[PDB]
RNA sequence: GAUCCGUAACUUCGGGAUAAGGAUUGGCUCUAAGGGUCGGGUACGAUCAACUUAGAACUGGUACGGACAAGGGGAAUCUG
RNA sequence: GGAAUCCGGUUAAGAUUCCGGAACCUGGAUAUGGAUUCUUCACGGUAACGUAACUGAAUGUGGAGACGUCGGCGCGAGCCCUGGGAGGAGUUAUCUUUUCUUCUUAACAGCUUAUCACCCCGGAAUUGGUUUAUCCGGAGAUGGGGUCUUAUGGCUGGAAG
């Protein structure tokens, strides 16, 4: 079946976010009059939040896990789809085609990822997400 | 060593505090054709590195040299 | 036909003492004497060179910029972006396995 | 007489091995905790050609146990190594080519190389190129292992003593005739100094003890003892027999 | 035998041949069955069975080398995975294939 | 052209160094000089670059093995014997 | 020297071998062959630039690798 | 092996050393501008990767330094050869739009520039591409579109003074 769905977490290998775990969250399986390939739009996580213990203090566990997202049109060969599911429906309308073509929009569009994404990992839900891939 | 291209950039490089003096070298030349033409270069020097302002329009040479500041040790040839 | 000397006292055609003829403004062939050439850096894995990365001499690489000697990635002027990308297919392979070996013997210590 | 040239040979001046080239001591790893209780795992990084010797050596790179680093030993290639192969060293690890355990856990027959003659030495029996030896007994009280050795002798030694699976590479060497006296000079321009060894009956009754004459000739018998004295050790030393080996001399 | 498989879904089938034609077939849902000869890279042969398990699609793997599976599929190059996107009237797909 | 009857590679050494010491040569140096088929990539590319190292050209795998051919007559039947020692263990 | 012809015994078949042995060769005037780049909607022509080889006529006190430079060759024996 | 200097002029004899102009390196303090930041530690490109910047100690890994010889091919530099023109000198009983000669551009810097290599689209037997030399392609050729190394070359500054 087609995997590449809308709540799939894939790994970038290609490129400046190579590594760096990814959620497509809009499938664009053929074509456009822009990307002519199949491509998707995912959302990612580009400072992963650094391990935190006991030792770290009220304003160091919050200075420990922020979180620096970015939100990506990438090629599906430049994708390794994974088994892993993240919830998307925070930042389904805000991240379009739309969203890219005028920049101003995409640092509007990657403080909600942020917001959603940091979200998750306080009370951390989706634990392989927010992990650095170590390679 | 170093051509500057925009004229505005050059006129903040001759209040740079290092530059006392400058140059307006004059060379006779030939605009591409035929005819003989007249064109300027501006030479600034600064305290690591001489920079060149070529101007082709004779008339809008006329108008940088007044923009030039009062205390520039100005070399005309 | 004009004839030329070195310019340094080694008078032997050593690596360090290449010559280039040159014409100055004042109209005669003069000796320049040229540096060793630079090889580009290579990959750490694949050993090929690995582009985007200036070919200088090694100590001149204090004197240039960050973005003359990396490429924006991880591993950005050591790997080579397909040795990289391997990289990220094995590491993720291998401890999703690790994650199947785990249970796959959680099933043998349950029905032995 | 004056000093003749093999006990010139061990004053090391001229005659010391030309060493620039090498790439270093071939040498197994060291007995750790590792090594004689589990096993570790290496990468085999390069095959490299060494100076002065027949066979390949591999770069072969592993994870140090106690500290954050890595530590590359340099092996001597066995036949079918190839770079990017995991070497397995240790006492639990298993019985395939390139992959260095002790004399004890491997079975009778087991074709190893690079073994150890006292548990710990690195690696010092069948170890030029194309050779082997042949576990060919376990004593296992007491423990000790009867082996052969690529000359055929016979050696009993210890069971801990380690050994890497397989034959040396670069076997087959010496079935090519040199041809030339060009290929003998860089043969031996990389190992010492002896290539033009010259006859010791054509030198002067100085230079040898077979020197001198009207006729180029030995004079007394070229088998000379034991017990004799330095200088006089000029022909055969300590023979046994002599002549043309007719018969099986291939030592059961 | 398997490769009188082959042979029929050459002739009366439709399939693609390499790499990257057969992880596109992946991720389509368009492959029935990818077949891996035995001498591919094992790094390829880990992401072939990883994109078959996210697409549900049975791995077969191959009894020989890339200079005979792409033999078995009547080429004179040689193949690393064909990728069986449409069973035509053979029966790879109801044998143990 | 046909070029040579019988000397081969040997042709090179002319007149010398004897018949049957040039015979020798011409066995090892076809075999050293030859293009072998790749083990890991099935391609024919492995090339002897020094005595017991074969590298691959493409793919790049560098395997160590006999000093004219890669892999020597007494080296095989070695990896079939500790293939051999190896199933009576794990059986 | 170069070009063309012709090359033996013997051989370890690679050589021997420039084997041995012959012919030609200047100057001038021509002929022929060997090339580069440009425009053809989805058969050719303009033009430019090379020294190489072959041939023909004429010519001279039969001369011409005109100085310079530049293998003597063969039939064997001993020996390495 | 190696941080970094070139041109022009000058002396009775010195010069990559002096003089005039124009650069670069190392060590050191440092001030202002630009950049980053309310998503704290930059964005763009599908990607190769781009850039005026764009924090990163311990420790670890890797690259450069760092490398044989021969052969042929491609490219560059200088030299040689040659055409017109602008000067000068020679020959000139006769001839010769003739014989000789000057016509140059450094280090350094900005823009641009390449074999190789890599990326995207595509999926090839009727096998195709291609070297002087036969090697490459389903482990993805030919093709279309791109990215980089800047040896090297072109233009401009140096610089016609």
């Amino acid at each position: 079946a087609k995997f590449l769905k809308a709540g799939k977490v894939a790994v970038v290998v290609r490129g400046r976010y190579a590594g760096k775990k990814v959620v497509i969250v809009k499938p664009h399986d053929e074509g456009s009059k822009s990307h002519p390939f199949g491509h998707a739009l995912v959302a990612g996580i580009e400072r992963y939040p650094l391990k935190v213990t006991k030792k770290h203090g009220a304003k160091k566990v919050a200075k420990r896990t922020k979180i620096k997202p970015f939100i990506k049109v990438v090629n599906y060969n430049h994708l390794l789809p994974t088994r892993y599911t993240l919830d998307v429906e925070a930042f389904k309308s805000v991240v379009s085609t739309e969203t890219f073509e005028q920049p101003s929009q995409r640092e509007e569009a990657k403080k909600v990822v942020k917001k959603a994404f940091e979200e998750r990992h306080q009370a951390g839900k989706n634990q392989w997400f927010f992990s650095k891939l170590r390679f | 060593a170093r051509e500057i291209t925009d004229i505005k950039q050059f006129l903040e490089l001759t209040r740079r505090a290092d530059v006392k003096t400058a140059t307006v070298k004059i060379n006779k030349k030939l605009n591409k054709a035929g005819k003989p033409f007249r064109q300027t270069k501006f030479k600034v020097r600064g305290s690591s590195s001489l920079y060149t302002l070529v101007i082709n329009d004779a008339g809008k040479a006329k108008k940088l040299i007044q923009s030039l500041p009062p205390t520039l040790k100005v070399n005309r040839l | 036909a004009q004839r030329v000397t070195f310019r340094r006292r080694n008078p032997y055609n050593t690596r360090s003492n290449k010559i280039k003829v040159v014409k100055t403004p004042g109209g005669i062939l003069r000796a320049q004497h040229v540096k060793k050439l630079a090889t580009r850096p290579k990959c750490g894995d694949c050993g090929s060179a690995l582009q985007g990365i200036s070919t200088l001499r090694p100590r001149q690489y204090a004197t240039v910029s960050k973005t003359h000697k990396t490429v924006s990635r991880a591993y950005g002027g050591s790997r080579c972006a397909n040795c990289v990308k391997e990289r990220i297919i094995r590491a993720f392979l291998i401890e999703e396995q690790k994650i199947v070996k785990k249970v796959v013997k959680e099933q043998t210590e349950a029905a032995k | 007489g004056r000093v003749i040239r093999n006990q010139r040979k061990g004053a090391g001046s001229i005659f010391t091995s030309h060493t620039r080239l090498r790439q270093g001591a071939a040498k197994l790893r060291t007995l750790d905790y590792a090594e004689r209780h589990g096993y570790i795992r290496g990468i085999v990084k390069q095959i490299v050609h060494d100076s002065g010797r027949g066979a390949p050596l591999a770069k072969v790179v592993f994870r140090d146990p106690y500290k954050y680093r890595l530590r590359e030993e340099i092996f001597i290639a066995n036949e079918g190594v190839h770079t990017g192969q995991f070497i397995y060293a240790g006492k639990k690890a298993s019985l395939n080519v390139g992959n260095v355990l002790p004399l004890g856990s491997v079975p009778e027959g087991t074709i190893v190389s690079n073994v150890e003659e006292k548990p710990g030495d690195r690696g010092a029996l069948a170890r030029a190129s194309g050779n082997y030896v042949i576990i060919i007994g376990h004593n296992p009280d007491e423990n000790k292992t009867r082996v052969r050795l690529p000359s055929g002798a016979k050696k009993v030694i210890s069971s801990d003593a380690r050994g890497v699976i397989g034959v040396i590479a670069g076997g087959g060497r010496v079935d090519k005739p040199l041809l030339k006296a060009g290929r003998a000079f860089h043969k031996y321009r990389l190992k010492r100094n002896s290539w033009p060894k010259t006859r010791g009956v054509a030198m002067n009754p100085v230079d040898h003890p077979h020197g001198g004459g009207n006729h180029q000739h030995i004079g007394k018998a070229s088998t000379i003892s034991r017990g004799a004295v330095s200088g006089q050790k000029a022909g055969l030393i300590a023979a046994r027999r002599t002549g043309l080996l007719r018969g099986s001399q291939k030592t059961q | 035998s398997i490769n009188q498989k082959l042979a029929l879904v050459i002739k009366s089938g439709k399939y693609t041949l390499g790499y990257k034609s057969t992880v596109k077939s992946l991720r389509q849902g368009k492959s029935k069955l990818i077949i891996i000869a035995a001498n591919t890279p094992v790094l390829r042969k880990s992401e072939l069975e990883y994109y078959a398990m996210l697409s549900k699609t049975k791995v077969y793997y191959f009894q020989g080398g890339n200079n005979e599976l792409g033999t078995a599929v009547g080429k004179l190059f040689r193949v690393g995975v064909v990728s069986i996107l449409e069973a035509g009237d053979s029966d790879i797909l109801t044998t143990l294939a | 052209a046909k070029r040579t009857k019988k000397v081969g590679i040997t042709g090179k050494y002319g007149v010398r160094y004897g018949s049957s010491l040039r015979r020798q040569v011409k066995k090892l140096e076809i075999q050293q000089h030859a293009r072998y088929d790749c083990s890991f990539c099935g391609k024919k590319t492995v090339k002897r670059g020094a005595a017991g190292i074969w590298t691959c050209s493409c793919c790049k795998k560098t395997v160590a093995g006999g000093a004219y051919t890669v892999s020597t007559a007494a080296a095989a039947t070695v990896r079939s014997t500790i293939r051999r020692l190896r199933e009576m263990v794990e059986a």
